[PDB]
């Protein structure tokens, strides 16, 4: 419930570093932070488009912090398992 | 209002170094990127650099030889570029660019023109062109003023101090003597001059000049 | 890093017509393609973006299209105003890039110079120096030449001209033609005449003035 | 707490391993170290890119190992859902 | 394999001017591209990695850039000491291949 | 210091093998890969295979016939390649180069040159090149080393240990009747010579040998 709170503050904080990490890498294309805000969604949920990903070494860390603290954050899917398992 | 506003010229003699700024206002994001843009006279666009204020990271262009050294004051909301040991290959207009971080150049700045050259600076001496007394006119009148001697570019000549657009050229100026010269014209209904006064304004950024003369019919 | 390609470097239409400038990516990037105009002496100025979207305060006039590696601009029914370079330029990869622009050339109805000659000012005189400044403005084609007899002779000494691009106002071109002497050089001659040739006559077009 | 330990024991091996399964492969990319890492870490958080994945027969047993090892390693996220729980 | 082609063999270029090497690969390699200088009968040397870093101890003289399948080694102001073949090198898929190298003629 | 210690040449007769070794020094790690790189004359580089020290595997260039066999000895810090069944074709400078598991080649050796003949060794006869009486000196004066009837390539000709090398050029070798024949070239200020020695230092790896000539004026 307020997990989902942090899920934001991390894919927004991602989302943004990412960015910032990647640009001046030749050829990288994780370099907008709409997109990057995309990545980040894709990252935490771990849903596997391999449209977007990182290039630098920087960016791959900021990649590993958001899959840490969104994989975990997601931890949002079982309150929404809850509700969904109660009223239901 | 001009949300990027940059200096009009900047003579540099060879060897030499200069810090080009960039002056912004209106919306400010964390997300915004500052960016640099070279064009010489007849040729394209090429991109130099960017950099991020809100971070004061910069990143720059890997194909080109690398002149330029970006920084930015977040306080005074200016973006600087610091160009070293120049030459006349490094002559051009330098546009700095305003990115929110989307990929494309929302907003662009007039351009500073760098010229590099040992030659010294000199204000352009503004002549009047009224017709000849056995000129016939016709339903119109063409006016004009001589900016001759100056040096480097450019010169911003309008005409009534800008409220007058339509029936103006300005010719490109031409070098000669280590000093520019250039002409520009005007065309108004022959009926509203001289009771209607027409005066060109000649701006030399580099001399931090600007001159008026008031083009009267000759004696 | 991605190469733009912008063929022709030069479009030439009729006012009125439909025109749509070419911009090729070396590799896929997808709809991250926008698009500037710039006029002569002008900042460049964002037209369209990701390759379709339209911005506010761009006449409905402007279009783009494409995806992938292959993109358009057009203008339905181009006018003067139009004329300028037009870049695009890339997004999807680091770092972005600019094609290397296409002007746009207006092919108009065929018009013959106003010409006007001007005798030196008396300031510029009293600083010894005499410059006689003919205009040759609006004509098209651009193709023109100009010619000065002093005296009823031709004269090349002194002469500097200059040609301005395709004006954006009526798409005509102009020319200004200058002869510069000493006062004293100034002094010792009579009659000054500029001499106009152009397409749109088999004749010349003259202006003169005496210096009494 | 210390199940983090395994992972990048595992992430550490698996990267090493990979590398030496793989070259030797005609167009494999899974051979230099430092990306290796990078694979490593995809896989175990199972994140999707589909940047960087073996060719070789046994490249894909370190794949294998990697991904029961480090999906389960990643037993870690829980610690995390709970500390994360608990100081929130 | 991937094909490294290395056109111009030969570069002349006038003392003090820059010069550009070129690489094209056969297909996309990221950045993973190295350049090696070799001067007559010595061994090579590494000079740029990773398509544009630096190497302590060459000379800032020396940049790389590219990414992709084009890439370009410049040397901003050649002197003598550059006369010598350069080859590029991709490390991005097994196996590992050279460009057949470029001379810098002055 | 030397990283890759690697000797200097290798006769083979046509259809016998040899190993080539490469000793190296300086941090070593379990990513260490060292790949074997063959350069004919004229020719660019071609690489053979490669080997990691740590685990002992192998791999090679499928594109070419198989004319190697890569080894390892950790505890003398040495990698071997045996070369087998040779013909002139496998005449070339082999390298040996360490990569640290990164994709770059961070150092190499300085080469082993193989030459598959039949014809025998010969160490080369070494002799000086003083100008003759008559010649007229001017502010620098040029002396040199004739090095022939050697066999096989290389030789290293150094000036003074070492310690001269400006004004120093050695010709490529010709090869005549089995054997080769090569001079070396060294400038210094007349005035400096004979007052200061110029000696010339002739190595042939191929024949364990290195002599010296020093070189002084004729009789």
């Amino acid at each position: 419930g307020a997990a989902t709170v942090l899920l934001v503050i991390v894919l927004l904080a991602g989302s943004y570093l990412a960015v910032l990490a990647e640009r001046g890498a030749p050829g990288a294309q994780l370099i907008t932070y709409p997109r990057a805000l995309w990545w980040s969604v894709e990252t935490a949920t771990t849903v596997g488009y391999g449209d977007l990903y990182p290039v630098t070494l920087w960016g791959r860390c900021v990649a590993v912090v958001v899959m840490v603290a969104g994989i975990t954050s997601f931890g949002l899917v079982t309150a929404a398992l809850a509700t969904w398992f109660v009223g239901q | 209002q001009v949300q990027l506003q940059q200096p009009g010229a900047e003579l540099v003699k060879p060897g030499a170094s200069v810090k080009l700024s960039c002056k912004a206002s209106g919306y400010t994001f964390t997300s915004d990127w500052i960016h640099w843009v070279k064009q010489r006279p007849g040729h394209g666009l090429e991109w130099i650099g960017e950099i991020i204020p809100s971070y004061g990271r910069a990143n720059y262009n890997e194909k080109i030889q690398k002149k330029a050294t970006l920084t930015a004051d977040k306080s005074s909301s200016t973006a600087f570029m610091q160009l070293s040991s120049l030459t006349s290959e490094d002559s051009a207009v330098y546009y700095c660019a305003r990115e929110r971080g989307d990929g494309y150049f929302a907003v662009w700045g007039a351009g500073t023109t760098v010229t590099v050259s040992s030659a010294k600076t000199t204000p352009p001496s503004v002549y009047p062109l009224a017709p000849g007394s056995a000129a016939q006119t016709n339903s119109m009148v063409t006016l004009g003023c001589l900016v001759k001697g100056y040096f480097p570019e450019p010169v911003t000549v309008t005409w009534n101090s800008g409220s007058l657009s339509s029936g103006v050229h300005t010719f490109p100026a031409v070098l000669q003597s280590d000093l520019y010269t250039l002409s520009s014209s005007v065309t108004v209904p022959s009926s509203s001059w001289p009771s209607e006064t027409v005066t060109c304004n000649v701006a030399h950024p580099a001399s931090s000049t600007k001159v008026d003369k008031k083009i009267v019919p000759r004696d | 890093d991605i190469l733009l390609t912008q063929s022709p470097a030069i479009l030439s239409v009729s006012p009125g017509e439909r025109v749509s400038f070419s911009c090729r990516a070396s590799q896929s990037i997808g709809t991250d393609i926008h698009w500037y105009q710039q006029r002569t002496n002008g900042s460049p100025r964002l037209l369209i973006k990701y390759a379709s979207e339209s911005i506010s305060g761009i006449p409905s006039r402007f279009s783009g299209s494409g995806s992938g590696t292959d993109f358009t601009l057009s203008i339905n029914s181009v006018e003067s105003e139009d004329i300028a370079n037009y870049y695009c330029q890339q997004s999807n990869r680091w770092p972005f890039t600019f094609g290397s622009g296409t002007k746009l050339e207006i092919k108009r109805a065929d018009a013959a110079p106003t010409v006007s000659i001007f005798p030196p000012s008396s300031e510029q005189l009293t600083s010894g120096g005499a410059s006689v400044v003919c205009f040759l403005n609006n004509f098209y084609p651009k193709d023109i030449n100009v010619k000065w007899k002093i005296d009823g002779s031709e004269r090349q000494n002194g002469v500097l001209n200059s040609w301005t691009d395709q004006d954006s106002k009526d798409s005509t071109y102009s020319m200004s033609s200058t002869l510069t002497l000493t006062k004293d050089e100034y002094e010792r001659h009579n009659s000054y005449t500029c001499e106009a040739t152009h397409k749109t006559s088999t004749s010349p077009i003259v202006k003169s003035f005496n210096r009494n």
